[PDB]
DNA sequence: GACGAATTTGCGTGTCTCGACACG
RNA sequence: GUGUC
């Protein structure tokens, strides 16, 4: 019932934006969160030391 | 018989002269830019940092130019609308302003110094558009019949609507879900918006203020005020014997809780009181500047706070025990706010920011410094305001957290469809509710709005109320200053409110006077301070927009004088009789004495919803009786812009009305004078424009008949063989063939092309040559040797336009070939090539498409009488009568009598006596002409006299036994072709996230099957066909899973068990397997157990 | 924008008379004078003059022009 | 006379609140 | 966001 081991889905559902604007990517807001979230992970260990 | 003056119709286009209409938009922007400006300057007038007390500037003051462009290098010259609209530049003036600061020692006086940029109306006062000449307008390649008022940001006609909201600094008094609530919001000049609320239960008042935690007592809130004693409290509140039953219990309650003292009082609101300097002292100033801020108290006295909460617990009691309750459905209290102080808002907060956020751009430098002298002209720029008004125009995102407030959908893009669309969209007025089938109220039509919004004009569909327009004789109040009003109110022999006691505001002689929601003080006899400040007004001392009435159920007299009031014209009369006669007008038609004399010499007045609650005011004027006080001048007025193009609108039905004013915005025709040079998105032209023969005063008012929409066309109105059903109209080959209904379809094809941070660039190679003969290829025919396509050329399906090729990132690059896509067959009008502000090529291209009226084509009566086309009928059918004259639409006479439209059979008489005779008749509202002098003049010439003739039918050659009615008609064409209105598809594109048909056409998508339509096939019973078209038609996927644990596998392979052998697979949607892929990544596993279908 | 050459309901050609209408319009005739001294008799062929803006004539002065 | 147990009632918070098509 | 049913 608690989460400790995140699972991380398919890359197939969730699909990149491309646009003919900027030669610009657009990503899903659940990989900017899950990016946001590992970068949680790394800055707590840095602390304890 | 009453003497009657038949010349006041001269009145109102003099009045349209001068203001009204639209001029209104541009008279709030050209205050705004000469007053409010300054004001704002002098607000935020000196800053200074706080490193040493040494540094500070000065404004001194601050002005704007005219509208100029900056090219290359110092290159300013006037630039016109036109070439701002073609090139995608933004019309806009700079702000040079003329300040001071001190660098060093010495002080430095910059004169000109430029800070931003700002845009400027059309037809502003600092534009080039105005005071010129037809001759002269033509030069500058502009319509002169443009009303103007929108604002030209990258390209593109943005116009800010005028928006509604609820009156500030006032009580109200409403009901809510459980008894009585009286409020009060507060709002001034300085941004400190509240909202305080005395509620009574269980036979106890107490106030909520979003500050306080819980409800504190009126009388602790008295006796933190400053009154001590209990008897002055009730002595303020009230002395009468029902007014004291409900005044003891929060008396005595007040007297169990052991608070006698002030400083007991503050104490108790201190603890009371939450806030994320001791507790009295906090309790003190919250009472002070925080609750009622629209009160000002000089040192620290509180009295006329008190004696204010103590009127709105008077008129709280009152309102209890009874069914007297306040509504806002009431159009006296509601406020209009115009694009001008909006731009107030928006330039005083980007100025403070621009103040304050430069302030500590020499903050961090004046101790780390390296010279004496600091120069702050070089810390100086100018993108911020330039980004920020382009952004605010543009976007739309009113966001001033600084004001605490976000709203959206305030601007929007001018609409140039027609010439009635065009102006009937600056007359437009937005609510401040959202769309939301709650509202009944407020979009019901109030009592209330007499002559200042149109009833009937309103769209038909989910806003129904939400959406009104303006009226053709009404006026906004700009705002005023109260210093001479409260001087000569002091003077007329008005009480001062802190002499005096509470013991006598409850006597009922004693009359309170409000002005823009604050007591002045005690007046008695208040009949002769009426009659003596009208008399002022009349007079020319005090100016005419400043509204004055009184209530004697409260007994209490208001003053407003704030902006944003709903203002038209009556001719005034004294005692039986206008003072208006023929010889004041007859110099009004000779051309002297106009409106301005006419206001200054007290012949007429402006009067607004709350004073007019208070006059009688005569329709015409043979029931002009004793009490009326005013005369309205006209009542056609009442109706708006798009009502006014309706013949006879008391003869036709509401809903016809509303139909009508709807359509006419739609209906397709010419736009201006210059429709060949400009090149906007969509454009619909027609070939031949007719003249309406039964015309309409208003017409002329605008001049419609420069620029009508619409055609007159013989109508017969009668049966035909099968395709008059419902709404179905027969048109005629041979006038079809002739030219009857010919359009024009004007599309814009824009590329932009530009350089990057490298060298990179873009290129157009052009047209492609093969090896056996020099021609160009199929893909780049219509290209020239350049690289694009010439004007005057034919452009089929899928042919490229402009060859675009950019790199990737010596370079490779990729070509981006413009394909024009369309099942017609399209061509080429002109081609131009220009540049823009930041240095990049700009091509455009206008497709002209000329089409013809079909069977599928939507065409309207002007009566809101809206239909297909049916069948097209040849020239040997649809009888001629006598002469030879054919119908050329055929209308059915089974829609009339539902539809209740007795104006078309009227304008179709007109218009035949009118063609007959050779002279336009007149068909306004409330008059016009009648059908007793019309059909005497019918007869003269030889034909029946009301409607009707003797027809021979053709397809037989036989008599009909019945007559038919034969007229002129004025239709119209409107939009929704059925050439745009076909779609199909069989295998397209699919999307990535889900393989699905996209959505729109403009992408060949398909159409959806909701739960609606598949409640249908249910409820029939049919699952072959529910499945097929829902499964194997949309997304039919073969995945596999395994036995032993329910997962998805691959390649008929398992990770989790990591053997092959218990696996299987089956059908299933793709919508269904991407669910349980992102549910899986839930902690939510769909484990499935497999069967056989034949187990 | 200019004159039709044909009438719409019949075809009767009444684009040979706009110039001739104008004309006539200011030799102190009415409306109806012009229109039932030209020949027009009917109705359906006499709207066509009578009821006609003239808009490529304000369309002309925005017209390219030589320098 | 004084303490543990169960009843009725004012008050706190979450969810939506019909369909379809076309254009920028 | 606008327009129609
Ligand atoms: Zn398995
Ligand atoms: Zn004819």
């Amino acid at each position: 019932l608690i989460l400790t081991r995140l699972l991380v889905p398919p890359l197939c559902i969730r699909p990149s934006v491309v646009s003919d604007l900027k030669s610009g990517t657009n990503e899903d807001d659940l990989t900017m969160k899950l990016t946001e979230i590992i970068f949680l992970n790394d800055v707590i260990k840095k602390h304890r030391i | 018989p009453i003497p009657t003056v038949e010349e006041k119709w001269r009145l109102l286009p003099a009045f349209l002269k001068v203001k009204g209409l639209v001029k209104q938009h541009i008279d709030s922007f050209n205050y705004f830019i000469n007053v409010e400006i300054k004001k704002i300057m002098k607000a935020n007038e000196k800053v200074t940092s706080d490193a040493d007390p040494m540094w500070y500037l000065k404004y001194l003051n601050i002005y704007v130019g005219l509208p100029d462009v900056e090219e290359s290098f110092n290159v300013t010259r006037p630039v016109s609308p036109h070439e701002c609209r073609l090139r995608d530049m933004t019309y806009s003036a700079p702000i040079t302003v003329d300040i001071e600061y001190t660098r060093g020692s010495q002080r430095i006086i910059r004169n000109a110094l430029p800070i931003g940029r700002m845009p400027i109306m059309l037809r502003s006062s600092n534009c080039v558009l105005t005071g010129k000449t037809p001759a002269e307008f033509a030069k500058l390649n502009e319509c002169p019949l443009d009303p103007g008022g929108y604002f030209i940001v990258k390209g593109v006609e943005k116009v800010i609507l005028i928006q509604e909201q609820l009156s500030k600094n006032r009580i109200i008094v409403e009901a809510d879900r459980k008894g009585a609530v009286g409020a009060s919001v507060t709002s001034s000049t300085h941004e400190k918006k509240s909202r305080t609320n005395m509620a009574v239960k269980q036979g106890r008042f107490y106030l909520r203020h979003n500050t306080l935690s819980e409800d504190i007592p009126i009388v602790i809130i008295f006796k933190a005020m400053g009154v001590e004693s209990d008897q002055e409290i009730v002595q303020m509140i009230g002395t009468e014997e029902h007014v004291m039953a409900a005044f003891g219990p929060s008396l005595e309650e007040c007297q169990k809780a052991q608070i006698f003292t002030q400083m007991q009082a503050l104490k108790y609101i201190g603890n009371k009181v939450r806030r994320q300097k001791t507790k009295i002292e906090e309790a003190r100033e919250l009472l002070a500047s925080t609750i009622l801020t629209h009160v000002p108290v000089k040192e620290f006295n509180f009295r006329a706070k008190c004696i204010y909460t103590a009127v709105m617990v008077r008129r709280v009691i009152l309102a209890q025990g009874d069914n007297k309750v306040d509504d806002r459905d009431y159009y006296g209290n509601k406020r209009l706010e115009l694009a001008g102080q909006l731009l107030s808002l928006l330039f005083e907060d980007l100025f403070k920011k621009f103040n304050s956020e430069m302030k500590k751009i020499a903050d961090q430098v004046i101790p780390k410094q390296r010279a004496a002298q600091f120069d702050v002209v070089k810390h100086m720029r100018q993108d911020q305001i330039t980004n920020g008004m382009v952004n605010a125009i543009s976007t739309g995102n009113w966001s001033l957290k600084r004001f605490k407030m976000d709203r959206q959908g305030v601007t929007q893009v001018l609409s140039r469809l027609s010439y009635i669309s065009a102006l009937g969209m600056m007359t437009r007025i937005s609510s401040q509710f959202e769309k939301t089938r709650k509202v009944s109220g407020p979009r019901s039509l109030q009592p209330s709005q007499w002559g200042m919004l149109c009833p009937s004009d309103t769209p038909e569909g989910e806003a129904c109320g939400l959406v009104k327009n303006l009226a053709l004789m009404t006026h906004i109040t700009t705002d005023m200053e109260d210093g001479p009003i409260v001087k000569l109110a002091s003077n007329l022999g008005v009480e001062d409110v802190n002499l005096l006691c509470g013991e006598e505001l409850s006597y009922p002689n004693v009359f309170l006077v409000f002005l823009n929601g604050n007591i002045l003080g005690v007046i008695r006899d208040h009949k002769k301070l009426v009659n003596t400040f009208r008399l002022m007004r009349r007079a020319g001392y005090i100016n005419e927009f400043v509204s004055i009435s009184t209530n004697l159920t409260d007994r209490c007299v208001y003053i407003s004088s704030d902006g944003g009031r709903l203002c038209r014209p009556y001719i005034i009369v004294k005692k039986q009789k206008p003072a208006v006669t023929n010889k004041h007008m007859e110099e009004l038609a000779q051309g002297y004495r106009n409106f301005e004399d006419f206001l200054h010499e007290s012949l007429v007045e402006y009067l607004d919803v709350n004073e007019e609650n208070d006059c009688n005011i005569a329709l015409y004027e043979h029931t002009i009786n004793k009490d009326t006080t005013h005369l309205e001048i006209e009542p056609f007025t009442l109706l708006g812009v798009c009502a006014g193009l309706i013949p006879y609108p008391h003869h036709n039905q509401s809903p016809r009305n509303t139909y009508q004013c709807a359509m006419g915005k739609q209906a397709m025709g010419t736009i201006g004078y210059n429709q060949r040079n400009r090149i906007d998105t969509l454009m619909y032209l027609l070939a031949y424009p007719q003249k309406p023969m039964v015309k309409t005063k208003t017409i002329e008012l605008i001049e419609f008949e420069k620029l009508p929409a619409g055609q007159n066309a013989t109508v017969a109105v009668m049966s035909y063989s099968g395709y008059d059903i419902e709404d179905a109209l027969v048109l005629n080959k041979a006038s079809l063939d002739r030219g009857f209904g010919r359009c024009l379809v004007y599309k814009n094809a824009k590329c932009t092309l530009k350089r990057y941070t490298n060298q990179t660039f873009d290129k157009v190679m052009g047209p492609m040559l093969d090896a056996a003969t020099r021609k160009p290829i199929w893909r780049h025919e219509i290209l020239d040797a350049d690289g694009i396509c010439s004007p005057g050329e034919k452009v089929e399906n899928k042919q490229v336009l402009v060859n675009k090729s950019m790199p990737t990132v010596q370079p490779q690059y990729k070509d981006v070939p413009i394909t024009y896509k369309g099942a017609t067959d399209s061509y080429i009008e002109k081609v131009m090539i220009s540049s823009n502000a930041e240095d990049a090529f700009l091509i455009k291209m206008l497709l002209r498409q000329t089409r013809r009226p079909e069977i599928g084509d939507k065409f309207s009566s002007r009566h809101g009488q809206k239909g297909v086309c049916g069948l097209i009928v040849p020239q040997e059918d649809m009888p001629f009568c006598d002469s030879g004259i054919c119908p050329d639409i055929i209308m059915n006479p089974h829609g009339f009598p539902s539809r209740m439209t007795v104006g078309k059979l009227i304008e179709l008489l007109a218009g035949k006596a009118g063609v007959l005779d050779g002279r336009f008749h007149y068909g306004t509202a409330f008059g016009g002409s009648k059908v007793k002098d019309v059909c005497e003049d019918l007869v003269r010439h030889g034909y029946n006299y009301l409607g009707k003739d003797y027809v021979t039918s053709g397809i037989t050659g036989e008599p009909l036994e019945a007559y038919i009615y034969f007229g002129p008609v004025y239709y119209q064409k409107l939009k929704h072709m059925v050439l745009d209105k076909m779609h199909a598809r069989a295998r397209g594109p699919r999307a990535v996230l889900t393989r699905q048909p996209t959505e729109g056409r403009s992408r060949d998508g398909g159409l959806r099957l909701g739960e609606m339509e598949r409640d249908c096939l249910i409820g029939y019973g049919a699952s072959m066909l529910l499945l097929e078209r829902l499964m194997i038609s949309s997304d039919a996927f073969e995945v596999d899973v395994c036995g032993q644990c329910g997962l998805l596998g691959y390649s008929g392979w398992c990770h989790y068990c990591k053997s092959s052998c218990h696996v299987s697979s089956l059908r299933i949607p793709y919508a269904c397997k991407l669910l349980f892929q992102e549910l899986q990544s839930m902690n939510i596993i769909p484990r499935l157990k497999l069967s056989k279908y034949n187990e | 924008m200019i004159i039709p050459v044909r009438c719409f309901t019949c075809g009767k050609i009444v684009g040979n008379k706009w110039e001739a209408y104008l004309g006539l319009l200011q030799a102190e005739y009415t409306e109806g004078d012009a229109l039932d001294a030209l020949g027009l008799k009917r109705y359906c062929c006499r709207r066509m003059l009578l009821a006609h803006v003239d808009l490529i004539e304000k369309l002309l002065n925005y017209a390219p022009l030589e320098k």
